């Protein structure tokens, strides 16, 4: 109980069938296959975002690195040469006093020795003074000696 | 002319385009409706064929793909019940007076060659591969290769050819084991005893579809 | 013969079953197996264990409809 | 032959009887295996243990019946 | 014929007899080993085994009622 | 029929045998083999074999009294 | 004698089928028990539990042809 | 049917031993496992071994004797 | 008498299928013990299934086409 | 009627070689596997190699003698 | 009878195909079993697994060829 | 009736071989499970093996001649 | 027929009344399916957005990073004017404590001048006075000290 | 010796000498008036005597050096003794001779089955009592083979267990009874049924093993001459031995049942 | 064959058997069995008992030892008691002795003073003489003074 | 018939079998049960002759034992008694030592008293002669002569 012409005819139906399906669905699978296959390009791109944001936390750091560097560097030479200038003061300071205060005070000396010297009424009265000190005193010497005035 | 299951072999032939259109129309990321349960079996299935080799996911996938898909349906179109309860007439609805009853409402797959046509498509492109691949090789007959070895080559060839002829014939016993399964509960009851196992059947020929696709994959795996 | 249907009948129905009826006894015997050392894969393996089930509980229908092909 | 209708009544009541009659067998065999195995899944697979035995009990069912509508 | 009858109360009961004559054998068998293994489930257990068989047995007398009833 | 009930009786017998000659096959190989792995466990998993195979020698007995009866 | 291919037309199918009706469960429940120590190598080895089945059931499919082939 | 009785006093004892002739060699096999495992219980189990091979072979006499009352009356 | 052909057709094919029936489904099944033990000598034995295959069901089909003649 | 004796002979010829046909490779099988569980033990091992050949290869012979009776 | 020698071709070409067609599965999966555990004695296994084929295939063709003389 | 010979030849020629002929593969099977194992007991179950082959081709070869015997 | 209808509805009845209690758990799944596909999809969106969003990122970390270097610049710059303001204060302190030694010195050496001046003016003076006693002496008589000899008996 | 083998004498009086079978179900002395005289029961009592004589034998010049047949008869024993102390101890010196009644009168009655010449041995090819006119009663029945003997044995062995069965949880056995819901009821009724097989089972299983001996001894005689007999006679006394041991075994393993 | 007459007669002798059995071959062997389990736990009991009762001469030996070594101890500390009583009144009557001697010695002391006495005799005339012995040429006499040699001391 | 006589030969040909391979195993192992029951025996004879020889050595040995503790015993009494004894000769010697040295001091005491006598009585005679002489020469002796004789030269 079988016809070759409905055997046939089935044959065909299912023939044309597979054929149009096979036609209609070769894109389907090609857009399936896409639309899984783009989390392997957004794997890529995520990866490739996390090393640029890396890249980017490594060059603030070390630009906030080198900024500090370089502001410990100008306040370290500030520093310096604040305190070279200041120490060429000092020590200009210092030898100046003690070049002019010294001279000064030997000048002084000097000038306070002379006239001292030439202040001899102060000498005159010290030989006043020394004068009858327990010597011709109560018997006092023959007119005295004016030498040693004269001496002074 | 031709008979009512050849008349019936349009049924679902023109759905499978259809659905193949549809599934053109609907085939994207996260699809919901059309693409959302089905194409991952599918997939599934596709790794099945890849699970059977990369070149069977593609050296005759619209060859075999299209049919068990159809058949998908195919099973499910031999699972529903009614067609056919009242004769088409080409006491009973078409006793009295028989004009032979041919109901088209019936499953053309039960037709040995709607078994054979995918069959033979896929039986047909795994041979061609089979002589791309092997050729003489895929009947080897290696005379006398190990000491009188040489009916290894034709006993198997011989079976690989009746295998063919078996995956028509299975899938159509298949194909017919539903048609006789569906009056077995007929007369035997009035009322809910073919749904025992009508849905296992239709699984069943559900599986069977993906026998013939794991035939047509297997077919394959013997053509690799 | 008369009751040559009869016979014939009771022939497929008694013979097919059993196979079948064996083939189920085998299936479900080493899936407990199976399921009972793994609790959790048994989602995975109950689902194969239906599908012989599908085929081996069909494989008796066969003679089973075919005797009543001469049941009536 | 005209008690052929009554041996064809008590040829598939025995023939089915013996392959579901093995199949529980087996079954119960593997399960109970398993059971003294797993008591936690225990509960579980027991109702997996009692689904091939309806699947067999109802194959031996097919033949008595037929006896029946032949007896 | 005359023995139709009678050999049809072979049949079943012949018949039935096996199945249940195997499938009795293997349950115990597969018990025996998992009641090896754990005597402690065994009260639980061996109940399975002991309802294995009515699952079993009750096919296995399918022919001998209907054999008295030929007889 | 010539001795119709002659083979009629001379089937069952030899029917019914050999299904529960397994049966003792089954369960006393497997058992002894538990026993061989567990010498430990000897006083309910023996008798679990011998209810069984009571179990088992009576199914082979069925038809072998109603053999002699329809002999 | 008298409608002789009653009996034949329903033996093979009976006969033929209960063998391959174990094979498979032979065939399911060794895989079971297989596929029970790795689930995810059934990518490899549902492929292979399939090819013998398809042999199996195909001589299942021989009673079914032939007892209309002779019935009819 | 003039052989009909040597037919049947043929018929059980060709059977009812198969599975005797089966179960005697499950029961030697696995006893003979069990005793390659665990030599120490052989001198208790046996007397397990042959508790079987008495329950197997006098089920496998019958075909024997009852068939000799289909040839001896 | 009158299909004893009849009955030598079911004979060959009821009988002899389930030899390889129960033959090659213990072949596929220790096979799948095999493939389940390493599926790295699947290449040899899958082929030497397929071996068993075509020296069981070989005899299968013998009394198929018999019966036909 | 011719060749009833004939057919007769051949019953338990084919019958009662299978079942001892197919237990000598199980007695074969079970020490050959015990064989290589312990070389060691041989003498008081492969003793019981024997013991089941007997019970099983003179069962066969049973219905063979029998059988050229008939002949 | 006109088709008894019909009846008798067809017999043992469906009876003995059961016993290679199953023997030889014992033969081929036990050693699949056995080469699939390990292909180093393959070789050697192989060529006693051919030993066993060989001892059963010619089994096969023993009423092979003998029906066709009587066909 | 001019034929239960030839009958009764593919009998003995078909039965009693499957059972022997599949306990070929039960010593092949229990073999290569052993020979799987170990190589230098082989020799030893060499003859062993061919303990079975002896015990079991004896028996299948019976009715083979014993059909052309009475043919 | 009747039979064949009323088989045909409880088969249809049985298989929609599977179907919902099924597709229940199964619409849950199928959901979830298409839930895991759009969560693919949007890691994709989010992937893509990250790449682009690196750029505005760069830019952040680039301005958070100048912001630091105008910090560390304007800390500089404070540290610099301290550290000047106490070398400054520290060349003060040190020109003020070396003036005042000066000073002191100077007039230290005024007062030991002035000290060393009356001790050289007492000595002279000494000196003086011997130079004329024995003048003295021999003009009023050295008998005195002959009679402060006789005294001192 | 090497290849001496021939064996080529059976061909002589071996099957147109013998008798094709001259087999029968029983033998029945009679001769006497009141109760029938068995030969298979004659040769019981014979046994029996022969056994009580062994008996005699031992238990006569008893000394506590085991020697002869009390070092033997001892070593038999112990390990029955053995084996039932492995197999149950709660009760096994309850009926442990029982046992070994039941143990040695088949011990002897497989030895009375290994006594050879009881077939040619009758009074009344042609034979001698076949060829007298009278019919040929053969002499020397095998008592084993008197099943009403094993019957006898097994409603015995069936009224120790009453008897095990009457210690059973008292006069209750209430298991062995029934059960009032649950499986076991089905299961229990089917055990008591088998229990009730049991023993039926036991005498059947002996009385066809013995008669298969005689059965076989007179096949082979019919086959050959003497060569295969030989090896066909030592399988069926070690046989005899293993039923012999099995048949109290049985009982024993009916006594552990009852034991539980 | 299904005579009951016989099966009661096979019953008869079997019973009678298994009584004679019973009576001979059962109670002999039980016997035979006891004794030898008697004689094995016996001989077990004897080897145990015979280790413990050579211990236990061993250990009654020494004890023994120890108990007539204790006897001698106090035996022996009874005799050193006596000796220290013995030569505590040794001790005693020495002391006794010594102040007996002690007496004597002044009882000699007394005796002594007593012979002083004669120097009134003796040391009267002995002085006189020396008083001549030292007036060397013996002067004596006018010279002498017997009044001061007669006052004396 | 002939057929007694086959059974006879086969049965003669089988025990001829019998005994040629079974009757040694058999009397090998009959042998070997009676000779372990024979060493059990020998072992439990000799295990109860060991306890009775046993218990007899422990009341040889506690007898021995007693004995020796009883000669032990005796020689505590013994050396008790001649312990005292000389305990007691060794006061008696010490006491006739102090009795001894006792005499000897007073012997010396009465000694020295002479001596101590005569050196006080000397002592006495000099001091009156020197008060005699002394007065006698201050008058009575006052002579011119005492300055010859100091004249002597």
């Amino acid at each position: 109980g079988i016809n070759p012409t409905l055997f046939i005819a089935q044959l065909i139906n299912f023939l044309l069938l597979i054929f149009i399906l096979r036609a209609l669905l070769y894109r389907p699978v090609m857009n399936l296959l896409n639309e899984r296959t783009r989390r392997i390009e957004e794997s890529v791109r995520d990866a490739e975002k996390v090393r640029e944001q890396l890249a980017n936390a490594r060059r603030d750091y070390e630009a906030e690195i080198a900024r500090a560097r370089q502001e410990a560097a100008k306040i370290v030479a500030q520093a310096q040469e604040r305190a070279k200038q200041q120490e060429a003061e000092i020590i200009a300071q210092a030898r100046r006093e003690a070049e002019r205060l010294k001279e000064e005070a030997r000048a002084q000396a000097e000038q306070e020795r002379i006239r001292m010297l030439s202040e001899a009424k102060s000498q005159i009265a010290d030989l006043v003074t020394l004068t009858a000190s327990r010597v011709l005193g109560a018997e006092l010497q023959a007119r005295g000696h004016d030498a040693l005035i004269a001496e002074s | 002319p031709i008979t009512n299951s050849f008349v019936v072999a349009i049924i679902i032939d023109i759905f499978v385009i259809a659905l193949a259109v549809a599934a053109t129309r609907n085939l994207q990321m996260v699809p919901r409706g059309l693409q959302n349960v089905m194409e991952f079996i599918l997939e599934s299935l596709y790794n099945l064929f890849r699970n059977i080799n990369a070149k069977y996911v593609a050296t005759a996938f619209p060859l075999v793909a299209t049919i068990f898909l159809f058949v998908l349906f195919g099973n499910w179109f031999g699972l529903l019940p009614g067609v056919g309860s009242i004769g088409v007439c080409h006491h009973d609805t078409c006793a009295a007076q028989g004009k032979k009853l041919v109901p088209l409402f019936r499953a053309p797959a039960a037709d040995l060659n709607f078994t054979f046509a995918i069959a033979v498509i896929s039986f047909v492109f795994i041979e061609y591969w089979g002589f791309r691949a092997l050729g003489p090789g895929y009947l080897k007959k290696f005379f006398n290769t190990n000491g009188i070895m040489s009916f290894v080559g034709i006993i198997e060839f011989i079976s690989e050819l009746v295998k063919p002829f078996a995956l028509a014939f299975r899938l159509f016993g298949n194909i017919f084991a539903g048609e006789v399964l569906l009056v077995v509960m007929a007369f035997l009851v009035p009322l809910l005893l073919p749904l025992p196992f009508y849905g296992f059947e239709v699984f069943v020929g559900f599986i069977q579809a993906l026998i013939f696709a794991l035939l047509t994959y297997a077919f394959l795996n013997i053509a690799v | 013969m008369e009751g040559l249907n009869l016979v014939a009948t009771a022939l497929a129905v008694g013979l097919g079953a059993i196979g079948p009826g064996v083939g189920i006894g085998i299936i479900v015997s080493g899936a407990v197996q199976a399921i009972g050392r793994n609790p959790e894969i048994e989602n995975r393996v109950v689902t194969y264990m239906f599908i012989g089930i599908a085929f081996t509980e069909a494989l008796a229908i066969f003679g089973l409809v075919i005797a009543f092909l001469i049941g009536f």
